[PDB]
């Protein structure tokens, strides 16, 4: 609840992400916007819940230093390695650990925004592991948020 | 840089009750646990005489008081990942 300046100026560039005309405040309406741009639908009583939480003068929208005031209130992080296991274990038919490469090309060829054929070889060169059609996917998980 | 990190959720009720409509339907919801508790409690351990029909009254009044509450913990943890997900798209500037 108390960080570095260098991010002060960082947290100012990603206020303009927020402010979407430019006027200095960040309105519902805005992070509405915003909000529905990242895939989610909060309900205009949960942006004004959320701009209420940070306003500190009371007049119904967020200026910078409302703004960077609550970031610092959440600075910490935690790592992410079971959250991403799950995503892959949507695509765990049997439920027994593994993703064949075969099923994860199509996946990743066919779902979400797509991966080209050849990207998607890179990334099981590096998934199978032991060379034998078959990704353990947690194992290959830990390999990438080590 | 951070990598794959995001922001960690938080812990308790400890906030988003500015919003004084969660306040006020938290409030109402727990006394009314309290008051069926009690009364549940008094109509099958406090009397000689169990009046099941009151009992299935309190019961239908007690599930009802903790749906409530249960409905309003989740709507905090729905407005603490809305906000982890604003703080998480303002950290990316720091990379
Ligand atoms: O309670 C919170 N309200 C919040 C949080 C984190 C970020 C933001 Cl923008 C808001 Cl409005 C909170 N973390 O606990
Ligand atoms: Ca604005
Ligand atoms: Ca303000």
């Amino acid at each position: 609840a108390a960080l570095t300046e260098e991010q002060i100026a960082e947290f100012k560039e990603a206020f303009s992400l927020f402010d979407k005309d430019g006027d200095g405040t960040i309105t519902t309406k805005e992070l509405g916007t915003v909000m529905r741009s990242l895939g989610q639908n909060p309900t205009e009583a949960e942006l004004q819940d959320m701009i209420n939480e940070v306003d500190a003068d009371g007049n119904g929208t967020i200026d910078f230093p409302e703004f960077l005031t609550m970031m610092a209130r959440k600075m910490k992080d935690t790592d992410s390695e079971e959250e991403i296991r799950e995503a892959f274990r949507v695509f765990d038919k049997d439920g027994n650990g593994y993703i064949s490469a075969a099923e994860l090309r199509h996946v990743m060829t066919n779902l979400g925004e797509k991966l080209t054929d050849e990207e998607v070889d890179e990334m099981i060169r590096e998934a199978d592991i032991d060379g034998d059609g078959q990704v353990n996917y947690e194992e290959f998980v830990q390999m990438m948020t080590a | 840089g951070r990598k794959l990190e995001l922001t960690k959720a938080e812990k308790h009720f400890h906030n988003f009750m500015m919003d004084t409509q969660l306040t006020k339907r938290v409030k109402n919801a727990a006394a009314n646990v309290l008051r069926e508790t009690w009364l549940i409690y008094k109509n099958t351990k406090l009397v000689k005489k169990i009046d099941h029909a009151k009992v299935r009254k309190h019961q239908r009044k007690f599930l009802q008081a903790i749906h409530q509450l249960r409905s309003v913990k989740m709507e905090q943890r729905k407005l603490n990942d809305q906000a982890n997900t604003l703080v998480d798209l303002a950290k990316t500037q720091l990379e």
